[PDB]
């Protein structure tokens, strides 16, 4: 709830949500240290082995 | 042992190293993580933040 | 799940939560749009409500 | 109305947002500032237009 702007983040200018450019927890091209589950959504990035 | 091209650079760990274990430590890493496009800025100003 | 309906119709009852969780029409509409998952009112309510 | 709701969302566009919810994310201050759209609305105390 602090992490985004809940009052003002109402849109989109691109595929991603307005969150996604004011904070990089809601950004997917950010991946937590750990992972069990490749995400749903994966559009600039690319994993490699 | 990419620093500049990772998303958290050295004071985030360097906060992290002495930062009380409560609550509002884990508040202000989020805060910390704030993105600085000028989306973000506009974004920022309207709230007043 | 398989006998019950979501029926968002108010803006203080229309969680995008439940409705996503019951009906998969919805949970398609809230992947395809993440912003729409806020709940301050601004989930779009059907044409005639 | 309960049957079609799911047909609504089936259809995966976005709607507009009406007018009297984009006046409730301006702060006290710069409601009145020049960069405040809705303005030209903001006729009567007690009639919305």
């Amino acid at each position: 709830r602090i992490s985004a702007l809940p009052g003002l983040n109402n849109g989109q200018l691109a595929e991603e949500p307005l969150s996604a450019y004011v904070n990089a927890l809601h950004d997917h091209r950010l991946w937590p240290p750990f992972v069990t589950h490749l995400p749903r959504n994966m559009e600039g990035v690319q994993v490699v082995a | 042992a990419h620093e500049y091209h990772n998303w958290l650079r050295s004071p985030f760990s360097r906060y992290s190293a002495t930062c009380p274990n409560v609550l509002h430590s884990v508040m202000t890493l989020a805060a910390m993580l704030y993105k600085i496009s000028p989306v973000s800025l506009v974004l920022q100003t309207k709230a007043h933040i | 799940i398989e006998y019950s309906l979501p029926v968002p119709f108010h803006r203080f009852y229309s969680n995008p939560t439940i409705c996503a969780a019951l009906s998969d029409d919805i949970k398609r509409y809230v992947t395809e749009f993440p912003h729409y998952h806020r709940h301050d009112g601004g989930f779009p309510l059907p044409t005639a409500f | 109305a309960a049957r079609r709701i799911p047909h609504f969302y089936r259809v995966r566009r976005e709607v507009p947002r009406t007018v009297n919810e984009m006046k409730q994310d301006f702060v006290v201050t710069d409601f009145y500032k020049v960069g405040n759209i809705t303005l030209y609305t903001e006729l009567h105390p007690f009639f919305d237009f």
